[PDB]
DNA sequence: GCGGCATTCAAGGAC
DNA sequence: TAAATACAGACCTAAGTCCTTGAATGCCGC
DNA sequence: CTGTATTTA
């Protein structure tokens, strides 16, 4: 081997706002903003792999044309979160003179904006206030709560949601058409099912399946990509008899190499997000799983503790 | 399923929704009520016209309705009221029509004003260069004068008077406070939620009163050395731009002074090394007006400013004031907007006018008209996700409706854990403080309040054990979700219901500080007396003190002022001191509390004992 | 288009060094007469003015009065690269977005072309009206710089007292105080170190020590300093050039009671 | 003898 | 004088490391 | 929540 080829995430990364299959309303708003100009300050939030960084990148490209090189300051906020960075480099770029078309502005992209420190986040407010007529800020984060309220006060807020199955399927079919890949409907359904609304993860799984087996079929997908781990745990707690829950814990989880701490964390998360049972039952189950987790975190993590967890949950469900 | 009523058919009516309505959610019902112009208030008052009665409605709601004799209406009654009422409201209806006409007239007036300013600017440009559409609606429509500021008129007037009488108070060395109470403090703090106009009002009053503006972002420059370099040298020097710009005509004699505007005061650092204390000391000695603007006032880092300067609270602007401004910016940007949604716009933004303007600018690019039809997706995608204060966290966590089946379906357990995680340092403390002071509404059949409180306290003990295991060695921080449910969610669920009295702040911090101070005092006493006691700290506290009180204090009560020598000898035998003697009497409780016993002792005996100690 | 050729780049290097620690952003206005630059301090307490005439350049070119918004830190970084024996050429094209600095060696053919991005400085053009002062003197820059450096170690406030043809520099700090008394004298064989003073009214002003240090940091463009006092006007601290000057307008303290 | 920069460390915050 | 609503009560300490960040220490360059 | 400050009735 001498070299590798570009991954389908990067090779088929959209370069225009039309190629994005995300939320139609916000994408159309971004297209209209790019067509008209006067882009306002914004923060885009959502879950990983739904088209947040790509959307802002294509928006900046379409807005600035050939002036992207000298009009876009793209920094990973987690990479550069120091208050000194905002004080010196961001400030100098904001005051920098640049002759631009009468509807376009310099764009500051702050990727992973949720990781910025408090000092830089507070220092950015006056920087974005005094140079708001020639410098525009677009934050890309996963949690809006990590950004201070005054920072959110001066900008538009774009909450991206999980991609629907139809959009992911359409993008996947477009990729297969552009790559000439042998596929099966069951394989694409499995890819979507294990994607859980993350387009990047779906694309990566599809590319890995093609490179490893060649045929996108459900059997191959489940062989190379395991089924979502929380679903087995959810089936495990919701068992009617203790024997079945013990069997799932033994075979699907313990004999497959899943660590005890992972199992207890997944059970905690599933019971937190569970909706089939009542509130009191859920809180009592979380109590028992938390006690077992406390036992595991001391290094007592074995199969006996998880067996006791399931037995005590089944006692709780036994009225 | 709801019939299309005539426009503004509910105009002029005050509607309060009570109970749970099985067809429409309470929020959806409120939005639909505001859709036809009905005024929605959360509390039943004498001005309420119609109250919509639902299931499980609070009993004191019903008592208030009974005393006020206000008509109670069910879901079919609301159906008929929507269907049959004539358009535009058909004695409150004419009053609200006059109000709406006044708002529309004011909107048109300031629209003509704005287009006239644009025409004047174009004429000036022709006579002689940022393009208008390149500016945000926030900066293009920023208030150019105090008369365009909406809401907080009282605070603006107070700040204006404080700034105007600043020189008069300085001439008297800030001794005369005056009727307004402003003039003794040389510095002014402005605190409130972001985006209400505190900085705008401060700049407006600074420029209107002739004071030369000096602005420095506290968060941008947060250092003691930087503060000394840029402010100390600026505290008592005149301005160059103030002299060079204009000094010949008689405008004002205070144009060579400085008004120092420090924004983002809460953004500095804390502790002694932080500039917050330096600026607090600056607020004590200065020859120029000092105006500070902050978003969060009551903070541990912001403690020094609590009493030093004069505080001004800018609150959430009223909807009525904001309606005129949004109407003006709507007619000027030619996008249609009815006022019936403005209230619902204010309610979801939590009174942040900058964010409302930003939302209007961002959304009008695609939807040239915004109506009651799409308002749900507008509000749902622009909700203010801010961390609630610990008091609101305690109020929400102890709400009996939340743990009901409908509440559980709506406000899921994940939302409960997020509410705990909004402030995880105080939520368990508040929950433990005020969980046994709520009247329950989720008691199981055959369970009393005492049983529920006992189970809640048991879960509190488990949560405290988890918290100790977390905040100790091995840093078991991944157990934080567990501490979410054991300390707060489960105990609140056990005793959920209505709030009987008031939500008291957790007293455990104060008792902890008092216990630590008493323990330090006992440590000093024990290490002073170790030469004779040869007993541990707790052993000296429990047993030695009931005898030490009798050896020291009782002779003063039973013998007068001739027992000073014996007490002095006893205290010198154990190397006891005056401060130690004062601290000894503060340890006893119950039937033996010396807080009044020492006052009963004649002052002559105390003076003689102090002289003997000296 | 503009193409201005200096004699030595070190001259502009010292010019930029003189007023780089007081202001950060400067508008350089270029006209057929030369270059003028006025900048207000971030505290709006010290104004910096600079004039460089057409006779201070080896070659000068200007087709229209042009404004250049420059950051002094970046300018110092660019000019630090040059040496003492290079010719410096400032070049600006139509629609100025950047300024080119050419360093050309006279003994070799090596050329160093640097680019500096301009800044948008929304500052108003004010007029520095000249009015007769009450006291105007000239004394060596080195001596004044030494007095400021010694007196700044006690306090941040410096009292200037010109009375009875005596100059008094007073620094009253937390630990003691410091007073310097100077009597003007005319020394024949070198007038360079002489003190030429004209006093009409005795003036009592007070200034900031930090601004004084920032002003004396430019004690490399001349031998003496033209120091002009006024009781109701900011003082003028001037360093003369071969064809221009560097003035500091320093606003005094409040002379309460 | 300063001038400048780099390195280190202590104070606060977060989980 | 009442409606009508905002909205404020209050800020903890030991602990473990990591992170930032101001400021002092330290050295080299001139 | 109670209690108080502010705005409008
Ligand atoms: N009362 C008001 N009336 C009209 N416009 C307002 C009002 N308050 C704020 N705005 C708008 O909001 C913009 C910014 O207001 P600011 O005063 O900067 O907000 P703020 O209250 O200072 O909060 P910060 O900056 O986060 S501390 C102004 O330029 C106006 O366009
Ligand atoms: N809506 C979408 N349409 C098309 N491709 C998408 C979409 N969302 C994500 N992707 C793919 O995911 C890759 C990177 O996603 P990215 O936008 O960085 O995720 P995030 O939104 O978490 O930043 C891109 O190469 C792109 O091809
Ligand atoms: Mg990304
Ligand atoms: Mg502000």
């Amino acid at each position: 081997t001498l070299s590798l080829q570009l991954p389908w995430v990067e090779k088929y990364r959209p370069q225009v706002l039309s190629d994005i299959v995300g939320n139609k309303e916000t994408i159309d708003r971004l297209q209209q903003i790019a067509k008209d100009g006067n882009m306002p300050h914004m923060i885009i939030s959502g879950m990983p792999g739904i088209g947040k960084t790509t959307s802002v990148h294509c928006l900046a490209h379409e807005l600035l044309g050939r002036s992207y090189a000298d009009g876009v300051l793209e920094l990973n906020a987690s990479d550069d979160r120091g208050i000194d960075v905002v004080r010196n480099q961001i400030k100098h770029f904001a005051q920098k003179k640049l002759h631009l078309p009468p509807g376009k502005h310099k764009i500051v992209i702050l990727d992973e904006a949720d990781s910025m420190t408090a000092g830089a986040q507070q220092a950015l407010r006056r920087t974005m206030e005094l140079y708001s007529n020639s410098t525009r800020f677009a934050f890309a984060c996963n949690q809006s709560n990590k950004i201070i309220e005054p920072l959110q006060s001066r900008c538009a807020i774009l909450r991206y949601s999980k991609l629907s199955d139809e959009d992911v399927l359409k993008r996947l079919l477009q990729i297969i058409k552009l790559e000439d890949v042998k596929y099966t409907n069951d394989g694409l359904e499995a890819i979507i099912f294990t994607a859980e609304g993350d387009m990047r993860q779906a694309i990566n799984n599809l590319q890995s399946t093609v490179a490893g087996h060649g045929l996108v079929n459900a059997d191959n997908v489940f062989k190379i990509v395991d089924s979502p781990h929380p679903l087995i745990v959810k089936k495990m707690l919701l068992a009617s008899n203790l024997e079945d829950s013990i069997q799932i814990l033994r075979t699907d989880l313990w004999k497959k190499g899943y660590s005890s701490i992972d199992i207890v964390t997944t059970s905690f998360r599933v019971t937190k997000n569970l909706a089939q049972v009542k509130e009191s039952v859920r809180l009592e189950m979380i109590k028992e799983i938390g006690l077992t987790h406390m036992r595991i975190l001391e290094g007592v993590g074995t199969y006996l503790q998880l067996a006791s967890m399931l037995a005590k949950i089944h006692k709780l469900n036994n009225k | 399923s709801f019939p299309e009523g005539k426009p503004n058919c509910l105009l002029g009516l005050t509607i309060v929704f009570t109970g749970v309505l099985p067809t429409l959610e309470r929020g959806a019902s409120e939005a639909l009520a505001k859709r036809y112009g009905a005024r929605v208030t959360k509390s039943i008052s004498s001005k309420t016209s119609v109250v919509v009665l639902g299931d499980e409605a609070g009993p004191k709601k019903l008592e208030k309705i009974k005393q006020l004799k206000i008509k109670a209406i069910d879901e079919e009654g609301f159906k008929q009221l929507i269907a049959g009422m004539p358009a535009e409201g058909g004695e409150a209806a004419e009053k609200a029509r006059r109000k709406l006409e006044e708002q529309h007239n004011i909107a048109t007036k300031e629209a003509e004003l704005l287009v006239k300013k644009e025409e004047e600017r174009s004429k000036k440009l022709a006579a002689t260069v940022v393009r208008e559409e390149d500016k945000l609606w926030t900066v293009k429509y920023a208030p150019t004068n105090l008369q365009q500021v909406c809401g907080n008129k009282g605070s603006v007037m107070k700040l204006k008077n404080w700034l105007a009488n600043w020189e008069n108070s300085k001439k008297n060395s800030f001794k005369h406070a005056g009727k307004d109470g402003s003039g003794v403090f040389r510095a002014a703090m402005l605190y409130g939620p972001p985006g209400i106009g505190k900085t705008t009002a401060a700049h407006l009053v600074a420029q209107e009163l002739g004071y030369d503006i000096l602005e420095q972002n506290a968060s941008d420059v947060r250092s003691k050395t930087l503060l000394n370099a840029g402010v100390k040298n600026a505290l008592d020097n005149m301005s160059v731009v103030g002299y060079f710009k204009h000094n010949e005509e008689a405008q004002n004699l205070n144009g060579k002074h400085f008004v120092i505007i420090m924004d983002e005061v809460d953004g500095m650092s804390g502790g002694d090394r932080g500039g917050v204390g330096q600026l607090a000391q600056f607020c004590r000695k200065t020859s120029t007006p000092l105006i500070l603007i902050c978003n969060e006032r009551n903070l541990p880092k912001m403690r020094p400013f609590d009493r030093v300067c004069l505080d001004i609270q800018f609150r959430r602007p009223d909807a009525n004031s904001i309606k005129s401004r949004l109407m003006t910016i709507a007619i000027r940007e030619k996008f249609k907007l009815d006022p019936n949604v403005i209230d619902r716009l204010i309610q979801t933004t939590r009174g942040d006018i900058r964010q409302v303007i930003n939302l209007l600018s961002t959304i009008s690019t695609t939807t040239k008209t915004i109506n009651h039809e799409n308002i749900n997706e507008i509000s749902k995608a622009w909700e203010k996700n801010i961390a609630l204060k610990p008091f609101d966290i305690a109020h929400k966590m102890l709400d009996g409706q939340i743990y009901s089946d409908i509440g559980s379906r709506n406000f899921t357990l994940n939302d409960k854990i997020a509410l705990y995680f909004d402030d995880f340092d105080f939520t368990p403390l508040m929950i433990q403080e005020n969980y046994l002071s709520t009247r329950p509404s989720v008691l199981k059949p055959g369970q009393s309040h005492l049983e529920a409180v006992a189970e809640a306290a048991n879960c509190i003990s488990l949560g405290d054990i988890v918290e100790k295991k977390i905040r100790s060695s091995e840093q078991l921080w991944s157990l934080l979700p567990l501490h979410a449910v054991l300390s707060s969610v489960y105990p609140a669920s056990k005793v959920a219901g209505h709030m009987a009295g008031r939500i008291n702040f957790t007293a455990w911090l104060g008792q902890n500080s008092k216990s630590a101070k008493y323990y330090r005092l006992l440590q000093e006493i024990h290490y002073h007396t170790r030469l004779g006691t040869s007993t541990d700290k707790i052993g000296l506290r429990l047993d030695y003190l009931p005898t030490f009180r009798k050896r020291l204090l009782d002779p003063f009560l039973k013998q007068g002022a001739d027992a000073i020598s014996s007490v002095i000898e006893v205290m010198d035998d154990y190397y006891l001191t005056k401060e130690d003697w004062d601290s000894i009497m503060e340890f006893f409780v119950g039937p033996d509390v010396t807080t009044a016993i020492i006052k009963k002792i004649p002052a002559t005996v105390k003076s003689g004992f102090t002289r003997k100690y000296n | 288009m503009l193409e201005a050729k200096f004699e030595e780049a070190s001259l502009f290097k010292r010019i930029i060094d003189g007023f780089k620690d007081c202001v950060q952003l400067v508008n350089f206005q270029c006209k057929e007469d030369g270059i003028i630059a006025q900048a207000v301090d971030d505290s709006r307490v010290l104004l910096v003015s600079l004039e460089i005439g057409v006779e201070a350049f080896q070659e000068y070119r200007c087709d229209h009065p042009v404004t250049l918004g420059m950051d002094l830190t970046s300018l110092s970084k660019i000019l630090r690269c040059g040496n003492n024996t290079d010719t410096l050429t400032l070049i600006a094209d139509n629609t100025p977005d950047s300024i080119i600095l050419l360093f050309e060696d006279t003994k070799k053919d090596r050329i160093a072309e640097y680019s500096l991005k301009l800044m948008d400085i929304d500052a108003d053009f004010l007029k520095i009206e000249e009015l007769q002062y009450d006291s105007t003197l000239s004394l060596p820059s080195s001596e004044f710089s030494k007095i400021v450096r010694d007196l700044s170690q006690l306090s941040d406030s410096i009292n200037i007292m010109i009375t009875k043809e005596t100059i008094k520099f007073v620094a009253d700090g937390d630990i003691g105080s410091g007073s310097v008394i100077i009597k003007p004298f005319v020394d024949m064989e070198h007038p360079e170190t002489s003190i030429k003073l004209e006093m009409d009214q005795p003036v009592d002003l007070t200034f900031g020590a930090k601004y004084l240090l920032d002003i004396i940091k430019g004690s490399s463009l001349s031998d003496r300093v033209g120091i002009r006092l006024s009781s109701e006007a900011p003082a003028l601290f001037q360093f003369d050039l071969k064809s221009g000057f560097l003035q500091f307008f320093l606003a005094p303290k409040f002379n309460d009671e």
